[PDB]
Order: structure tokens, then C-alpha cells, then sequence
């Protein structure tokens, strides 16, 4: 949560941060890139059979 | 069977596909963070 | 310059139909694209020389 990491439990610190925006949606999407290519990962070594 | 594959569907190249999708995704995000303020007055620069 | 606001570019005859209330067009970079003359009421579009 970049929210929550960046801004402790503060709306008005959520307000300022949608000034950046786009920035936490690329990184959320980077760190859900590598989560989905773990499976991957682990599908490609032992799903062989 | 092959060729017949390929007549059927588009999804099998999905691998191909989605490094075309990476990058018109990554320079149409940097063309949306254009349009942060960064905390500045205003996101347009003549308007400084 | 049109009402302030400064620039370098071409104009052109546009096609977009602004509502009676709108002034400046807009890019999805928040850059104006698009305006309405203020003397000749008709909408000029904007692209960088």
C-alpha cells in the first residue's frame, strides 16, 4: 500500500500524494510484475509432467 | 495443425504481444506524469 | 499569447466544438491544445512548430 507506506493514516497526506499520482500505480504494477513471475518461475522448474 | 492454430486465435503470441503492450504502456504512463504539479503552482509550465 | 496564455506553435482552423462556457482544449500531458479566439469566436488548434 504506497498510500499507507508514504502517508501514515492521514487524508490530507493522501490529498498532497495525488499531486504525483501515476507514480504509486508504477510501482505497484513493477512489484505485481515480479509476483506473478514467481508462480511462473516455480510452474516452469517442477510442472514439467 | 499449426496453421489451423494460429487461424483460430490471437492469444498464443500473448508473449510477443505483451512486450509491444510494455512498451506503449511505459510511454504513455511518462506522458501522463506531464501532467503532475509535483507540488508546484501549476502542472503547465507557461503558466508559471 | 491568447488571454495570458504564452506559447511557442502553430495555429490551425480546428474541428472540436467547445460548449459555450470552455476556452482552453487540452492534451492528456494537461498541456493546451486547443483554444477560443477572443475577438473571432472560433476554436484554433495548437501543435508545437
Amino acid at each position: 500500500d504506497c498510500t499507507m507506506y508514504i502517508c501514515g493514516d492521514s487524508t490530507e497526506c493522501s490529498n498532497l500524494l495525488l499531486q504525483y499520482g501515476s507514480f504509486c500505480t508504477q510501482l505497484k504494477r513493477a512489484l505485481t510484475g515480479i509476483a506473478v513471475e514467481q508462480d511462473k518461475n516455480t510452474q516452469e522448474v517442477f510442472a514439467q509432467v | 495443425k499449426i496453421q489451423d492454430s494460429l487461424s483460430s486465435t490471437a492469444s498464443a503470441l500473448g508473449k510477443l504481444q505483451d512486450v509491444v503492450n510494455h512498451n506503449a504502456q511505459a510511454l504513455n504512463t511518462l506522458v501522463k506524469q506531464l501532467s503532475s504539479k509535483f507540488g508546484a503552482i501549476s502542472s503547465v509550465l507557461n503558466d508559471i | 499569447n491568447f488571454n495570458g496564455l504564452k506559447g511557442t506553435g502553430v495555429l490551425t482552423e480546428s474541428n472540436k466544438k467547445f460548449l459555450p462556457f470552455q476556452q482552453f482544449g487540452r492534451d492528456i500531458a494537461d498541456t493546451t491544445d486547443a483554444v477560443r479566439d477572443p475577438q473571432t469566436l472560433e476554436i484554433l488548434d495548437i501543435t508545437p512548430c
